């Protein structure tokens, strides 16, 4: 009838040096990666109706659903950096680079059947289709999912301290633009199909970033154990089927963010076109850094989970606030650069064909959500990213959706300028997680006195 | 002469037995034997034993969620005793 989000502030002592700051050159490899993508959305602009992201887009949704369950190992193997043998610690890291891999080729194969986009109910530049040499991006790049599965379970095994990806998530971008073009039209190279062609480009260096995981059993002892890979157990083998309800529970929580598609893309469609589909060069400019806020947690995640195999029970609980908490920091002293700043005279016509001459009606959510969900995910990256506890962290999210369901037809009928007005309980819906979370993290922070089963010992 | 496997650690039981997973830096000349009963101090007193850095494992836990003490023990050395620590904390 008050407080059953229990003793609110505790995560508090003297923890000011909580340095969980290599996990922030976890998402800044990871803004080495974020930004390929523009330079072959303006890569493919050599080709003119390579608007190209027509699959790049419907791809890279069996890539972050499935990359939901992979870096869903973030604890799995960072928690038994509190045991010993990375190498069984790491025959997971194996057996789950058989699962990258073997859900690999799901997405390698449910792309396969993925290939009718040849369908149509609403809305031109969403059902057209006039010329579609995106035939291609969809296989040329949708054959990759396999190895790049891998690729991610090279970073859901840099859950122990190394970013050796920030050094390759970076050199792999860069060896991706001379060939990205190379193939769209090139040299020597298979010069012709361009417009798919950005992505047999995209894809062949998945496939490069693939082995440089292979490459990085190298500094120091081994991750190698890829000895036959196999399961079998009982009637099917686990550290695998455990990876399962790890998995399971976050793609289908990555199907959060996977309607925060069908949402979104589908409120530019009344009448409200114009400006409306501009909530684009808008909230693909809350994806954009809202990718290194919300990701510290995707990778503190690792200390906490780390510090639960080493048995620092809430020694790591209680950093889970001053983690939670120092982005956000960030989270409000960069929710001001957002709902103030604008996309001013520097925007051209990059990573979504649009910029003079439209409304700011995208910034007023630029706060709305804005720091109201920053971090209601790094709670869960720190929850599931602690514990098992996306379990229905999965039911987390079963709200973030059916929630903000109906103010998704709350702003087509609006009381105010409610361009920001379906975003009602879709950033009310959307600080029910200021809650549901961040209440297991108090129920949880409080199951680490439960466990803490000696509280000191002697000397 | 010293101080004791000095950690302590029960996390949790299975409500019915507990593992008990505590301190052991190597062993000593190597060996471990803990005490077994409430802290009723009716119910009388049995001996989990066991070998290497593993004071580390796991109890019997017959009796339901009664409060239950159980020490740990050092040897070494002297086949003798390094000292020994207890938590109490039941099911
Ligand atoms: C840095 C990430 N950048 C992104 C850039 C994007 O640019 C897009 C441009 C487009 N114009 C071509 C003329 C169309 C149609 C869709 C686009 C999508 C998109 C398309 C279909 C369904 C969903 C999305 C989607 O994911 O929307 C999120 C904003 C998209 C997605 C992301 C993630």
């Amino acid at each position: 009838l008050d407080r059953f989000s229990f003793s609110v502030f505790l995560k508090e002592i003297r923890l000011l040096t909580a340095l969980a700051l290599p996990m922030l050159l976890a998402q800044v490899a990871q803004v080495g990666i974020g930004f390929v993508d523009t330079v072959m959305a303006g890569g493919a602009g050599k080709e003119d109706l390579a608007a190209v992201a027509l699959g790049s887009s419907a791809f890279a949704t069996v890539y972050i659903t499935f990359m939901g369950i992979m870096a869903a190992l973030n604890p799995m193997i960072a928690q038994l950096y509190g045991a010993g043998k990375t190498g069984e610690a790491g025959e997971t890291g194996r057996q789950g680079i058989w699962f990258g891999l073997i859900l690999g080729i799901f997405g390698m194969i449910l792309m396969w059947a993925a290939i009718t986009p040849f369908r149509n109910w609403l809305t031109l530049s969403d059902y057209v289709e006039g010329t579609m040499a995106q035939y291609m991006l969809f296989t040329s790049l949708a054959m990759p999912a396999a190895m790049v599965h891998r690729a991610l379970h090279a970073y859901a095994s840099s859950l122990n301290r190394p970013r050796l990806i920030m050094l390759v998530s970076f050199a792999a971008f860069v060896l991706n633009v001379p060939l990205n073009y190379i193939f769209v039209y090139g040299k020597f190279g298979m010069p012709a199909l361009g417009g798919a062609g950005c992505g047999v480009a995209t894809m062949a260096v998945f496939w490069f970033s693939a082995l440089a995981l292979w490459i990085y059993i190298a500094k120091e002892k081994f991750f190698r154990p890829f000895g036959l890979t196999a399961k079998f157990g009982k009637p099917d083998w686990a550290v695998f089927k455990q990876i399962w309800k790890i998995g399971a529970p976050i793609g289908l929580s990555y199907f959060l963010e996977a309607s925060a598609f069908s949402f979104i893309v589908f409120l530019i469609a009344p009448f409200g076109e114009d400006y409306v589909a501009a909530q684009q060069v808008g909230i693909s400019l809350s994806g954009i850094l809202y990718m290194i806020p919300q990701s510290v947690g995707s990778a503190g995640t690792v200390r906490i989970g780390f510090s639960l195999g080493r048995r620092e029970f809430s020694r790591a609980r209680y950093i889970s606030g001053v983690s939670l908490v120092s982005g956000w920091v960030l989270a409000v002293i960069t929710v001001l650069s957002l709902v103030l700043f604008r996309s001013p005279l520097a925007s051209m016509y990059n990573d979504d064909p649009a910029v003079l001459s439209i409304a700011s009606t995208v910034l007023l959510f630029a706060g709305l959500f804005q720091p109201a969900d920053f971090t209601q995910c790094i709670a869960s990256y720190a929850l599931r990213g602690y514990k098992v506890t996306k379990v229905p962290m999965f039911i987390h999210a079963a709200a973030f959706w059916g929630c903000g369901l109906l103010p998704g037809y709350l702003l087509a009928y609006r009381f105010d300028m409610g361009i920001y007005g379906f975003w009602t309980a879709l950033i009310a819906s959307l600080t029910i997680a200021a809650v549901a979370l961040v209440w297991c993290l108090e129920k949880y922070s409080m199951e680490l006195v439960k466990s803490h089963k000696a509280v000191s010992s002697g000397l | 002469v010293s101080s004791v496997p000095t950690k302590l650690e029960v996390v949790a039981a299975t409500p019915t037995s507990l593992l008990i997973s505590w301190d052991a830096r190597g062993e000593y000349v190597v060996y471990y034997r803990i005490t077994y009963g409430e802290t009723g101090g009716n119910s009388p007193v049995q001996e989990f034993t066991v070998p290497g850095s593993s004071s580390t494992a796991t109890i019997s836990g017959l009796s339901p969620g009664v409060d239950y003490t159980i020490t740990v023990y050092a040897r070494s050395y002297y086949w003798g005793w390094y000292s020994p620590i207890s938590i109490n904390y039941r099911t």
